[PDB]
């Protein structure tokens, strides 16, 4: 939800976040018994039971509607 | 214990007989099969996992 309620430059957060999750579940799994990370961020994104999750459809709308009419390119840069 | 071991037996049985169902079900998909469509993936209900608290 906080990856959907910014703009597409917040990817790297999210990414970041996952990342954090995943260790989370690693260290809790040493004890516990949990499903595996990708089923539960599978069930999270609803790509389980859809061909495309939450994630997709964002960067979609993102790119649609904010990122293309407002940023410049710049080759010497990229 | 016996019987809630006998449950415990119930539920394998039940469970390894979905099993076999699931597999015999998957062996036969076929990828040129799958069609995706792109206005029904949100008109989709979205699958939930248990969450059940003694």
């Amino acid at each position: 939800g906080r990856f959907e309620s910014e703009d597409l430059t917040s990817i790297v957060e999210l990414d970041g976040l996952l990342e954090i999750n995943r260790m989370t579940h690693k260290l809790l799994s040493r004890y516990l018994t949990l499903d595996g990370f990708d089923a539960m961020f599978r069930e999270a994104n609803h790509n389980v039971s859809a061909p495309y999750g939450r994630i997709t459809l964002h960067v979609f709308w993102e790119l649609n509607y904010d990122f293309l009419p407002n940023y410049c390119y710049n080759g010497s840069t990229n | 214990l016996f019987n809630e071991a006998h449950s415990f037996s119930f539920r394998v049985n039940s469970l390894q007989e979905r099993v076999d169902r699931l597999s015999v079900s998957v062996t036969q998909l076929d990828p040129k099969e799958e069609e995706l469509s792109l206005q029904d993936i949100t008109m989709r209900k979205a699958f939930r996992s248990s969450t059940i608290q003694d």
